[PDB]
């Protein structure tokens, strides 16, 4: 992973560094992150993980290590990576809605809106920037000293 | 270093109001809410903690007090 | 000024004299959120403060239009007016022009001199010899001639047709902080706000450095957009945005005002 | 005759010596007009004295800085050029300051003739090193604006007599700027701030009430004309 | 670490100009920079693995969406 | 853009005391690549002041491959030249180096087609020769009466419940996707939130902001979005069961 | 047609430009079109126009107006 | 110093234009004075303008009139070549009644008492035998230049046009500063500031109503 990390970025700034234009490799090695964040099965699980299925690391890892699978590391296209997004009103929001939908509502599966684009399309408050539990709720007093001062 | 006076909706500097936050983010709410509670206060219901100008703007109000370091915040 | 909420609704419709005199009042430091459709980076919206001016345009910063991407060749933006405390707030914190000045991309200054302040502030620091007023410094027969106690006095003769604003001059110099060897050198222990010393430089770029922070070593080179690149991205490294945001503000004002004086058709 | 709205001029204060001025609030095109106006006449119209030609004893062709001080010749005369006199004479006045041994040569240090003043005497003109004696005579006179120096055959044929560029001004260093103002339903009104740095001499509400004094009477031979109809203030 | 081991630069340091001139001054010819490529966040990634913003001209926000 | 309309007085004027009409950005031309105009320009002048060209005793060299009897010219001279079989180069060299006085006995514009200008607004003349001259100049169709769009409050769709597009039916501004892009790229969840929800569709929200703004008080939270109930009773209607649980406790409808 | 309301929402006001005292050839110019003045092509003005930058007002190929056309209506 | 108090010699070249020559000078100082003046005169000057017009035949200004060559329109932009002068500082009505065919010349108006048109030579409107041409023009003193006001929003009638009233007697003014002695022997400045007028008022009298303007702008 660590030295296509290094390549893709490497390349696509580049090209940048080609037309004169320059960005920050974080910026680029934020989408390398979300290519180079998943694993594809051959076969393994042997409990609700079928053989031939693009699965998330953390939650692959804490079944896999079994404290009481066989993953091998992936590259996914962004539109492979949106597709096999976590969240489904999202992925029903890019595209093939039927389809996603269809497996969500049998699945049962629920999304956490720790993404924005789904947290966007529910007219709710973005998670991101000022919409934290840290920000969106800040309990703001006049100092003791300032009050009766006044 | 040199701020060479600056006026209106870029007074008071946002380098002093962001040094009473942790980030600019904070700050937001971090005025909002004393923007919330001054907005109140014409109907905490605290009064206007710095000397209030002819027609100045709840917002205004907020950043010359964090400005002024007559509140605190508490990160949720 | 209106006795009732339906007779102010009628008032507003009419566009009487009383309502102008308050819409100032009522727009004071009230920001605004400039868009341009396509959005194409973070920079393609900003915030602003409303002036009423008068005519049928949105009168648009000179410097916000590297990052709008926006040429004035029948091109349109988008006013939005935030209602919540914590829109107006978040308004002016976040997305306000001057907190903006420096790209996401890469962390250069995206509202610098560009186009037109370019060549102005370029001619106004550009030193070119065989010039009007030029200091010579002669040999044993005359005075050096072209020496300057104070930029006030050099302006006296610029603003007379006998010094020419690109010359090599001696100005005696005390408000604009001196070069880092010019300091090490002359002073060493104390700063210069009131301590005086002499340059070997040009007016222009002496009315250049005094748009650039008090306190801020000095320039003594012509404004190529790169060096004004390095230097804007330096202040904005080591300085408070406030201080750029007004130093690239004087910049702007400088540089249209020479622009034309400029000579450039 | 025609009516207006009455322009206000508030004294906004910079500094001890300068000063910024508001004008407010002008009809579209009164900024600029009386704007550069007033700048030229506060640069150029106001009387005042300068020193013109100074005399360092000790250079006849000697280039290099007068042996026993610690500045040069044009230190020398950049300093003299910030020394600031008031001469009510109409005549070029000789005077001469003379100072010996170790230390620092103040303003105070000079001697001035009848008629002249020093507003400044805490002010530095030089600092004279250990075994020295530096006398220098100093041509002040009155004049306008700026005047570059002329070796017109009075200092030319002269072996020495320095000429220096002098700043007769009072007022040292003028600008401004116009801002539109929404006076009425109409916009696009010019409010004239004007800045102004002069020397201590004078005060820039007397530089100004001098600058308009000089307008007023140079108009007054056009207003004297006719006197057909005014757009009165 | 230098090739002595006399160390220059400690952790959590933004690398401006002046370090990154201190670091070639020093006489490495390379450096261990904190990345989102090596973050160990349960959702999205953590501040200060990410490095100061571009936008603030200081340590990247606790809430910036990246 | 017609960036400013200046006051007659304060306007680049000529020697003579004519302001110039227009004054188009030098920058703009070698970039664009279209010199034409400034061609255009200067034969303008040709075209408005008259010219009797002192042909010579012998011809002068540009006048060498001279068209039909174009020597003389009087006053407002209006001047046909074919888009390739037309003015050459050097010939408008020789054609701005033309006797016209103007009313008095002196010329304006100099051999090489530029003049010196005195500044109206600040009163010097400039301190360079600029490139004055008669160009023809087009009112274009793109109009603040079709561009100019404003609006507050006013009357709403019936089948969407956001306002309307289009200055006919008085109504909004399209905020699009790359506006709540660039909002969350800020990370400006409240005015991204405050656009999508009271700014745009719910009902009780505009009315209910509306009426805290002339009441001068808080701004309320924005609750229900129309676009989310439109999804839910959507895909309700789509024989899907989507009930939204909060961290802990039993579920909830939006009212 | 004395001021008909054209298609793209402009006026085609139309002017006689021939005197009465006049022989008129075949093929010849007689009245005068939303945008003829004696037969040509005139859509916009002949202005004196000047080529710099002036005080930022037609910066990024904006452009500056004296009220003279505005007053005088041309 | 020179303590040569500023002169100004009254001259003519025409009537419609005459020169001026302001001297001595501080060296530097004619180019803003003449600006000044030159702005002062372009900007504020009480001119007599058309204010609004009336025809008893057309209604407003998008019609024609029977038996006219040029329509109110252009009617209403050749009236605009007018330089009425009007001593008066109220509105005052003027009248035209030319009958029968000829052309109609600015001369044609019969003006009430202190309202005179200086150049009867232009050209208005062409009338055959068939056409009538019957028109009432409103003159108003003002300065500078107004928008054509609105006969909706006030209590005017639909007879009356409003027209696009420019009160500028002056048409042209300029300025050049000639060196006039050596920089040696206290160079002076002298300006010579051409100016030119629509024949309404005299180039000695518009620089004296400058003259009187400016000096009441200018505070001590
Ligand atoms: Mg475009
Ligand atoms: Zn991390």
């Amino acid at each position: 992973p660590r030295e296509v990390q290094i390549h893709l970025v490497k390349e696509v700034q580049e090209v940048y560094r080609a037309q004169g234009v320059s960005i920050h490799d974080k910026h680029i090695e934020v989408i390398v992150r979300q290519m180079l964040r998943r694993v594809t099965i051959i076969d393994s699980g042997s409990t609700e993980f079928l053989p031939g299925s693009l699965t998330e690391r953390a939650e692959f890892e804490a079944e896999n290590r079994r404290v009481v699978a066989a993953g091998r590391p992936v590259l996914m296209g962004i539109t492979k990576a949106s597709l096999a997004t976590d969240s489904w009103l999202s992925a029903a929001s890019f595209q093939e809605t039927t389809r996603v939908l269809t497996d969500a509502a049998i699945n049962c599966r629920s999304d956490k809106l720790n993404g924005l684009k789904e947290n966007v399309i529910i007219g709710k408050l973005i998670p991101a920037g000022t919409g934290i539990s840290r920000y969106r709720n800040i309990q703001v007093q006049p100092t003791e000293e300032a009050r009766a001062a006044a | 270093s040199a701020y060479d006076t600056p006026l209106g909706i870029t007074n008071p500097p946002i380098d002093e109001l962001l040094s009473r936050a942790s980030s600019k983010y904070a700050l937001v709410i971090y005025a909002a809410k004393r923007a919330r509670q001054i907005n109140d206060y014409y109907n905490e219901y605290v009064g206007p903690l710095v000397e209030p100008g002819l027609q100045e703007k709840p917002l205004s109000i907020a950043l010359r007090e964090i400005h002024g370091d007559l509140l605190e915040h508490t990160e949720g | 000024h209106a006795q009732n909420i339906k007779s102010a609704k009628r008032m507003v419709e009419r566009q009487r004299p009383q309502v102008w005199d308050v819409l100032e009042e009522v727009i004071a430091e009230h920001p605004v959120l400039l868009n341009r459709a396509p959005t194409l980076h973070r920079l393609g919206i900003q915030a602003f403060e409303p002036q009423l001016v008068e005519g049928k345009a949105i009168q648009l910063h000179p410097l916000v239009c590297e990052a709008f991407n926006a040429d004035f060749d029948g091109d349109q933006m988008a006013v939005h007016l935030p209602l919540s405390a914590e829109a107006q707030a978040e308004a002016r914190i976040l997305m306000l022009s001057s907190n903006n000045i420096l790209s996401p991309a890469s962390g250069k200054p995206l509202a610098m001199p560009r186009l037109d302040m370019v060549t102005g502030l370029y001619y106004l620091t550009t030193l070119v010899e065989g010039a009007t007023g030029e200091y010579q410094a002669a040999t044993k027969d005359a005075p050096e001639q072209g020496v300057y106690s104070s930029p006030a006095e050099a302006i006296m003769a610029m603003d007379r047709g006998a010094l020419s604003v690109r010359a090599k001059i001696k100005v005696r110099l005390t408000e604009l902080r001196p070069p880092t060897d010019l300091e090490a050198q002359l002073f060493e222990n104390g700063w210069k706000p009131g301590d005086a010393w002499t340059a070997e430089t040009t007016l222009g770029r002496v009315m250049f450095n005094e748009l650039l922070p008090k306190s801020y070593p000095f320039v003594n080179e012509q404004m190529h957009k790169k060096v004004q690149a390095r230097i804007i991205n330096d202040l904005a490294e080591r300085f408070p945005m406030i201080v750029v945001a007004q130093t690239v503000d004087k910049l702007k004002d400088a540089g249209f005002y020479w622009a034309t004086r400029s000579g450039v058709t | 005759m025609l009516i207006s709205q009455r322009p206000t001029l508030s004294e906004e204060t910079v500094a001890e010596n300068r000063s910024r001025f508001v004008i407010e609030p002008l009809e579209p095109g009164f900024g600029y007009t009386l704007g550069n106006s007033l700048r030229r006449t506060l640069l150029s119209s106001i009387p005042g004295a300068a020193v013109t030609s100074i005399r360092i004893d000790g250079v006849l062709h000697e280039f290099t800085t007068v042996p026993g001080v610690k500045e040069d010749v044009t230190d020398i005369i950049l300093n003299l050029k910030g020394l600031v006199v008031s001469s009510d004479d109409d005549e070029p006045v000789t005077m001469y300051l003379r100072k010996q041994g170790p230390g620092v040569v103040t303003a105070g240090d000079i001697v001035p003739p009848a008629g002249v003043t020093v507003h400044n005497p805490d002010m530095h003109i030089a600092t004279l090193n250990d075994k020295g004696k530096l006398e220098v005579e100093l041509v002040v006179e009155r004049g306008r604006g700026y005047v570059p120096a002329v070796q017109n055959k009075a200092s030319g044929a002269e072996i020495g007599r320095i000429p220096v560029d002098s700043i007769y001004s009072p007022v040292l260093k003028v600008t401004y700027k116009v801002e539109a103002t929404r006076v009425e339903q109409r916009t696009d009104f010019d409010k004239l701030i004007i800045d102004v740095e002069t020397k201590n001499s004078i005060s820039p509400r007397d530089a100004l009430a001098s600058a308009g004094g000089t307008l007023v009477e140079l108009f007054g031979l056009a207003r004297e004309l006719n006197a057909d109809s005014e757009h009165i203030e | 670490v230098d090739a002595n081991g006399n160390v220059i630069i400690e952790r959590g340091h933004d690398l401006g100009d002046p370090a990154i001139d201190a670091l070639l001054a020093a006489g490495i010819t390379t450096v261990k920079v904190r990345s989102v490529l090596t973050c160990t966040s349960a959702t999205g990634v953590c501040a200060m693995c990410y490095g100061r913003s571009m936008a603030t001209g200081k340590l990247v926000d606790i809430g910036e969406a990246v | 853009v017609i960036g400013k309309i200046l006051p007659v007085e304060d306007m680049p004027f000529l020697p003579d005391g004519t302001p110039v009409d227009i004054i188009l950005n030098t920058h703009g031309v070698p970039r664009r690549m279209n010199i034409g105009q400034i061609l255009e320009t200067h034969l303008g002048w040709v075209a408005k002041a008259g010219w009797n060209i002192d042909v010579a005793a012998g011809v002068p060299d540009w006048a060498s491959k001279l068209p039909e009897e174009l020597y003389s010219a009087p006053a407002d001279s209006t001047v046909a030249t074919p888009v390739f079989d037309g003015a050459q180069e050097g010939e408008l060299a020789g054609l701005l180096g033309s006797t016209l006085p103007n009313r008095d006995g002196e010329v304006m514009v100099d051999a090489d087609g530029k003049s010196t200008l005195f500044d109206g607004r600040s009163g010097e003349p400039f301190p360079y020769p600029v490139t004055v001259g008669y160009m023809y100049i087009l009112k274009l169709h793109h109009l603040v009466d079709d561009k100019i769009h404003a609006r507050s409050t006013g009357p709403y769709s019936m089948i969407t419940q956001q306002p309307l597009g289009g200055k006919a039916q008085f109504g909004g501004q399209r905020f699009g996707e790359m506006e709540c892009w660039a909002m969350q790229a800020y990370g400006a969840a409240y005015t991204l939130q405050e656009l999508l929800t009271i700014k745009s569709d719910d009902t009780v929200g505009r009315v209910k902001v509306y009426e805290a703004i002339v009441k001068g008080e808080n701004i309320p939270e924005p609750g229900i979005p129309e676009s989310f109930k439109v999804l839910l009773k959507e895909l309700q209607s789509l024989c899907l069961n989507v009930e939204v649980l909060s961290s802990d406790g039993a579920a909830i409808e939006m009212r | 047609r004395k001021f008909a309301r054209s298609n793209h929402g402009t006026c085609a006001n139309q002017r006689p430009i021939v005197d009465a005292g006049q022989r008129v050839e075949a093929g010849q110019v007689i009245a005068d079109g939303p945008c003829t003045q004696n037969g040509e092509m005139a859509l916009g003005k002949n202005l004196l126009v000047a080529i710099m930058p002036w005080e930022g007002h037609n910066y990024e190929d904006a452009i500056i107006l004296s009220n003279r056309l505005v007053e005088e209506d041309v």
